[PDB]
This record gives structure tokens, C-alpha cells and sequence, in this order.
């Protein structure tokens, strides 16, 4: 534009557009946390599965 | 009747080592889901 109307207002909207969807995601702490709670899940899902399994497996019963 | 008595008693006895398994899998079961929670 200045190489030789309202932009910065749009830009100034944009912008509070961005944070008002980062802000409505939810993670504010860095993904690191998330990262460890996710693994931490992932191996609470593996174990509840290898129960689900076993629990299958021993069937001695009449 | 003594040998019914007898009957019932292995029965009962069966019956007992199958509630004990069944609560010690209860037991560790649970252990395992507090623990991975």
C-alpha cells in the first residue's frame, strides 16, 4: 500500500479474533503438561484393555 | 442323610474356593483400576 481505508481496524479486529479463539480452547499451561496427562491416559486406557483381556481369558467356572 | 451331608459339604467347599477366587479378581481388579487412575 505504502510502496510509493480502515486497515489497521480490520487487522485490530483479526487480532481479537485470534485471541478469542485461543482463549476459548482452553489450554492456557504450556502443551507439556497436556502432553504428560495424554500419556498418562493413553496408559491408563492400555491397562484397562490388558484387564478387559485377562479378564476374558481365566474362565474355569461351571 | 450322612452321605448327602458329605455331598453338600464337598459342594460347599467348591462353592467357597470359587467365592474366594471370585473376590480376590474383585480385589485385584479394583487394585489395578486405583492404581491406573
Amino acid at each position: 500500500m505504502d510502496k510509493d481505508q480502515d486497515l489497521n481496524a480490520l487487522k485490530t479486529k483479526f487480532q481479537e479474533l485470534r485471541k478469542l479463539i485461543g482463549t476459548m480452547p482452553g489450554i492456557h499451561v504450556s502443551p507439556e503438561q497436556q502432553q504428560q496427562q495424554l500419556h498418562s491416559l493413553r496408559e491408563q486406557v492400555r491397562t484397562k484393555n490388558e484387564l478387559l483381556q485377562k479378564y476374558k481369558s481365566l474362565c474355569m467356572f461351571e | 442323610n450322612h452321605e448327602a451331608a458329605t455331598c453338600l459339604e464337598d459342594v460347599v467347599y467348591r462353592g467357597d474356593m470359587l467365592l474366594e477366587k471370585i473376590q480376590s479378581a474383585l480385589a485385584d481388579i479394583a487394585q489395578s483400576q486405583l492404581k491406573t487412575r
